[PDB]
């Protein structure tokens, strides 16, 4: 059937890199300071029209992490990973954020939303 | 005993209503009973109230209601309970239409129920003509020349014209003629448009088009722009039969009204989810809404409030439309992704009925406007299944 | 002229009092009304069913209707008053120092267990004709207080908890009041919710820390599971499946047995807490800075949102009762007990009485007039009929 496809608004917004459908904005980014595999990757907050796969525990630069890998909901294609459970304390800010890698989205901008007239 | 004596205090005072004296007054002189406590003084018109009452409860418990003379207190028979004809429920199919070579993504009826518009993936649009003394569909004409596939068809007021669309990112629609099956304009303004969204002017020669880009157009019968606005997000359109109002919802959750000949905005609805589709009853009063990953709501157009709210279905992956329909509009149906047909009666929440059949997702559900035992359902795998009362 | 309604209710009536034990009158009403024999032989005893009927709609729409046959009066419509529905104080219970932090009924609606704050549980039995209640029993050795109580299915066995970062938990048996194993895992752990298994021999606990055990009675641990910050668990009655909710604003079943997961509910906002109905299709759960919130779970649908409860930080509970489980009942933060019938979600009563803010609210489940009320100004309200 036809997939139902959300929109987040904005200006700045992201999309995939592959289909161009939006991901997020500017508005919900968090930290910019973060490696993945195929370069620099970003850390957001809210991130719509995804798809989950299965919790897989592995070790990354700060301790251990159970996590889940994220993907395109049109043209599945891998966009990073989620975090479900981290093991040190200090490092429980990013429980439930999402990270997507900086060379698999691309930036476009977006128009004003219209602001209602309240009637 | 006493209930007695109730029973003949009140039938005493019921006949003495009707004209008889005599009989009311030996019965009263035999029984030995007599007529604000009520010992004092009796109610009046109680037993008229009473077998009220009793209707309304047989009324109430009946499935299939029809609520057509609802009004007429009294003209119902009181020897007999009351139960309504569930001939004519479509729960049995007796057509199988596989014709189109890929999946199928919309259906819709004529407006009268004359003919059945069938769009699908495969690119191309056909047509069913109906028989009316038999009620068998047969293919009358084929339109071809879409590329994406059609995923949303809209009929002309009179039946002339119909104008498909295709699915995201497409930037461009067809508006054929029907009587002659000829292509009269296919419109397109950008290569980076996007229309998904159509509704027709009650007059029939004027249409807007929209979709999730931003664009929200008004355009003619030759492609012609008329009217453009911009800063919304649409995602579904229907006119009001006023001919100056056009109501649109968004992806902020809301079912807003505009005016574009005084470029006028208000508010309506205001949801807690995504929504996918919504179709306005026959008056302009009511609207059913499909909410993703929630069930199907009804809301008021005119009181701004949540009426019912309808469960069972599942949606939120696809995208799943339904639609009114019975004998003046008491039923509710439509599709799901766990491979079943739903239907509502308008006074509770739980289903009625359950249509089992198809071995892949139902997208569409049409019920024809003007034959109240016939519907469509179009399905994920190549099929259109027709469904009328059983045998 | 008398047209075709008048003769039905006349040949109704003319059958029924033939069949009362009169013949007169009948035959002096045919003669007048000059209609007698489908038009060929009535069904038998027509008018007592339209009146049994007429009764039936009477009765479903009484509002205040937590009652538990030609006994009714027929002169006047059949109402239930609210004075006989609990809302009205019938005891007081001091008996605890510091401070009430939950409160729990009996399976059977025989006892109440009150913890305080203090290091007691007090056990209360309730006499079944007077309908009073009186201190029985007294269980000494939380350290830390009492949060929750967990009864067990036969009530035989009740299990407690701590407050959070507490890693131990306490299993009495009622019978003779003595201790059971007092469990303790590790150390550095965090046990804060308690559910047992229908068959009475098992039960699951877990934490914030990330703690998520099946044990049995003496103590061993039989599955642990990682990777879950659990806030209330509930295992199901097929005696396999567990739901617990997370700090995701969510909840999930698990199976041990198969180890599997699935998705039940999503929301927007923390969940203090949530309780099941008897049959398990409903989840009713209370939404931190919102209302309270009633979840279809087999259909996965949000059903109703009742407002009036004012609850923003603390952990706050709420219950199902009623004669069929038609209503609901919630404490709030500003000092008030709230009942909602669930067919709208504007309150039908709102208690006072408590000095300070209230925290736990029971029914009675074998009696559907008692309620139970702990709050922390260190007293428990007993609330009844009015007299
Ligand atoms: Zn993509
Ligand atoms: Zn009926
Ligand atoms: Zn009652």
């Amino acid at each position: 059937g036809r997939i139902f496809l959300d929109h987040i608004g904005g200006t700045r917004l992201f999309s995939c890199a592959n289909c161009d459908t939006i991901l997020t904005n500017r508005s919900e980014l968090i930290s910019t300071r973060f490696t993945g595999a195929t370069g620099r990757a970003f850390l957001f907050n809210k991130v719509v029209n995804l798809q989950y796969s299965e919790v897989q525990d592995r070790v990354m630069l700060t301790g251990r992490h159970m996590v889940r890998d994220v993907s395109c909901k049109n043209c599945n294609s891998k966009l990073g990973w989620i975090y479900e459970f981290a093991t040190e304390d200090s490092q429980r800010y990013k429980e439930g954020r999402v990270i997507l890698e900086r060379a698999l989205v691309r930036e476009s901008e977006g128009f004003e939303e219209h602001v209602p007239s309240d009637n | 005993s006493q209930s007695d004596e109730d029973v003949i205090r009140l039938i005493g005072q019921h006949l003495n209503g009707l004209g008889l004296n005599q009989t009311v007054d030996l019965l009263m002189q035999e029984s030995g009973c007599r007529l604000l406590p009520p010992s004092v003084m009796l109610p009046p018109r109680r037993l008229q109230t009473l077998l009220r009452q009793a209707v309304e409860l047989q009324r109430d418990r009946c499935l299939y209601h029809n609520t057509k003379l609802d009004n007429n207190l009294d003209s119902v028979s009181l020897l007999i309970d009351h139960v309504c004809s569930r001939r004519q429920f479509p729960c049995y199919t007796q057509q199988i239409l596989t014709e189109h070579c890929n999946e199928v993504w919309f259906c819709k009826f004529s407006n009268d129920g004359t003919k059945l518009a069938t769009g699908s993936k495969d690119t191309t649009v056909i047509i069913w003509q109906v028989d009316p003394d038999t009620h068998l569909l047969k293919l009358l004409k084929t339109l071809e020349g879409h590329a994406y596939g059609v995923s949303y068809i809209a009929w002309s007021p009179d039946d002339n014209y119909l104008v498909a669309c295709g699915p995201d990112d497409c930037s461009e629609l067809w508006l054929w003629n029907v009587q002659t099956g000829e292509l009269r304009t296919k419109m397109s303004q950008s290569h980076e448009d996007s229309l998904t969204s159509v509704a027709w002017n009650p007059d029939g020669k004027r249409f807007v088009t929209g979709g999730q880009r931003g664009q929200f157009y008004q355009c003619d019968l030759d492609g012609n722009l008329l009217d453009s606005w911009e800063g919304v997000r649409v995602q579904c359109l229907w006119c009001l039969s006023d001919g100056k109002t056009v109501l649109a919802s968004d992806t902020h959750q809301r079912i807003r009204g505009y005016n574009f000949e005084d470029l006028t905005d208000r508010n309506i609805v205001q949801e807690d989810h995504p929504i996918m589709s919504f179709t306005i009853s026959k008056n302009g009063r009511l609207a059913l809404l499909n909410v993703a990953t929630q069930g199907v709501h009804l809301w008021d157009l005119q009181d701004r409030v949540l009426v019912r709210k309808y469960q069972g279905v599942t949606q939120g992956f696809y995208t799943i439309h339904s639609c009114f329909g019975g004998h003046n509009e008491d039923f509710i149906a439509s599709g799901s992704e766990d491979h079943k047909v739903y239907i509502w009666h308008k006074r509770s929440e739980l289903p009625i009925a359950e249509l089992t059949g198809h071995t892949r997702t139902v997208n569409c559900v049409s019920w024809n406007p003007q034959i109240p035992s016939m519907m469509a359902s179009a399905s994920d795998d190549g099929t259109v299944r027709i469904w009328g009362p059983a045998p």
